[PDB]
């Protein structure tokens, strides 16, 4: 699996996160991150580096040579969805950066680097970075850095920006309000969906919950995680014990088996805003965040920069843009009850987006 | 489903 650093990396920030923020709805692309941490790697020496790289499980040294190919991949044209992953460096134009750092960060990262002015216009740099994402994410992410976030110390913003709207291979019917269970004292009304399809359903028994794949048209589909627990959200179990060996097994081999399922679930809307630097020193990554202790004397020489925050804002809409059966004797995947749910690019094995629904 | 996400690491100097 050319993603599975990735991957792992996906599974161990979701947990970390899980941490910080136990049972609200939580969207995030660890995509996006991962090629963010990528641009600011190469830049780290020593033992910022070091910590960089295990963390970002590169562990588990042709690092940015599959960083492009995995992109060229998740960008290639197709018909059946719009789907675009771009990267951006904004730097401080009085500044001077290493010239093998900006040429190998274009050369692996597309990065289109370009200089802006922190140093007496802060502010205004804030604006036009926040407005760049915005128009690479067609208006939906339109203030990733918050006010404050860049000044007259800041050097460079390295810039992701992801980009996904696809179809349902087959659309569900909007049921013209059924009760979510959010925790054990609470229930709140949802609009569902509902489909009868032949689709992939599994059950993970290390795990105790069903997995359902929704294809969209293309090599894009949403697997769903629902478990079948707790007094709270009745993912404990599942979000404590999920690993890659666990989950690649059923997403990406052929434990799943085509049948004919009665599938609702519910019309969701997510926007959400994280500031990752508390995860990630968590995660083992100190060095990139100790203004005393980081080495990032690959972006500069002068090895005087060290990395303030990483800002990350992520929504998804979900919706049913895409006779005479009776019978209900076969598998339903009722998803009225928190559930876990990403997007994967199936050609790379790379997980797009992630999240937990539990709270409509 | 249209989803989408931004990531911006702030490097600053010291």
């Amino acid at each position: 699996d050319l993603c599975v650093a990735n991957t792992l990396f996906a599974l161990n920030l979701f947990k970390h996160l899980a941490k910080a923020s136990p049972t609200q709805n939580l969207f995030l692309s660890p995509w996006s991150i991962s090629s963010t941490m990528a641009m600011v790697y190469m830049g780290s020496r020593g033992s910022t580096e070091d910590q960089m790289a295990s963390v970002l499980q590169f562990n588990e040294d042709k690092i940015h040579s599959s960083f492009r190919s995995l992109s060229s991949a998740i960008n290639a044209s197709t018909g059946n969805y719009l789907l675009e992953s771009v990267n951006k460096l904004f730097g401080e134009k009085s500044a001077s950066f290493r010239e093998e750092y900006i040429r190998l960060c274009q050369k692996y990262y597309s990065s289109e680097p370009q200089a802006v002015d922190f140093l007496e216009c802060a502010e205004e740099a804030r604006k036009k970075i926040n407005s760049w994402v915005k128009t690479q994410t067609k208006g939906k992410i339109p203030n990733l850095l918050p006010e404050g976030s860049v000044d007259g110390d800041t050097r460079m913003v390295l810039v992701n920006a992801v980009y996904f709207k696809g179809k349902w291979k087959t659309p569900f019917e909007k049921k013209l309000l059924f009760p979510f269970r959010v925790n054990s004292a609470q229930r709140t009304p949802v609009q569902m969906m509902y489909l009868r399809e032949k689709l992939n359903i599994g059950y993970i028994e290390d795990l105790k919950a069903q997995i359902l794949e929704l294809p969209y048209a293309g090599d894009v589909s949403m697997f769903l995680l629902l478990p079948d627990a707790d007094v709270s959200t009745g993912l404990e179990l599942l979000e404590s014990e999920i690993t890659y060996d666990k989950l690649n097994k059923w997403t990406s081999k052929d434990k799943m088996a085509e049948d004919e399922v009665e599938v609702y679930i519910p019309q969701f809307k997510l926007e959400e805003h994280y500031e990752l630097r508390s995860i990630l020193r968590s995660m083992g990554m100190e060095d990139a965040f100790n203004k005393g202790r980081a080495n990032f004397s690959g972006m500069s020489e002068r090895n005087d920069l060290f990395l303030s925050e990483v800002f990350h804002q992520a929504m998804v809409d979900v919706n049913e843009e895409g006779t005479g059966r009776t019978g209900h004797g076969g598998p339903q995947f009722v998803a009225d009850h928190p559930f876990l749910f990403l997007i994967m690019h199936k050609i790379t094995n790379c997980i797009l987006f992630f999240g937990r629904f539990s709270s409509p | 489903t249209e989803a989408a996400a931004g990531d911006g690491g702030v490097m600053t100097g010291r």
